[PDB]
């Protein structure tokens, strides 16, 4: 749920 | 200055998301689904049509095909498939050439849904847009 992209 | 001539309105961007089993994980983070509407708010807080705006563009991050992504009728609903959330760049587009505002958005999978208000200052000036104005509150 907190996977983010750079 | 200049400023003075306006009025503010908040929009309300709404977004969903939800895993999508079928399509393999990417490094074992799952794929999902992910909408994103937007929607005017009145003087009275309920969600009308947000007319204001002949044209939004979403700005994707460029791991996206095609990333600009163009929708023209209300609630300009965008469907994408993804694995990490991002901040995203939201342009909407006054009627009336009146202005683009960029939005700032932010992608994440921490709610299966979720909504976030932001207010911006529109002009009076442009009569077609001032008559549309008035569905949402004092002009």
């Amino acid at each position: 749920q907190t996977a983010r992209k750079s | 200055g200049s400023m003075v001539a306006t009025v503010k309105r908040t929009i309300r961007i709404k977004t969903q998301q939800h895993i999508l089993p079928e399509v393999p994980p990417v490094e074992n983070f799952p794929v999902r689904q992910w909408s994103i509407e937007i929607v005017l708010l009145d003087d009275e807080g309920k969600e009308i049509p947000a007319t204001i705006f002949d044209k939004v563009i979403y700005h994707l991050h460029p791991t996206f095909a095609n990333p600009n992504r163009t929708f023209t009728d209300p609630p300009f609903r965008i469907e994408e498939q993804g694995w990490a959330g991002f901040p995203l760049d939201i342009s909407v587009f006054l009627l009336e050439k009146a202005g683009e505002r960029k939005i700032p958005h932010d992608l994440n999978f921490l709610q299966e849904s979720y909504e976030v208000e932001h207010v911006i200052q529109i002009p009076l000036n442009k009569p077609l847009l001032t008559e549309e104005l008035a569905k949402s509150g004092s002009t």
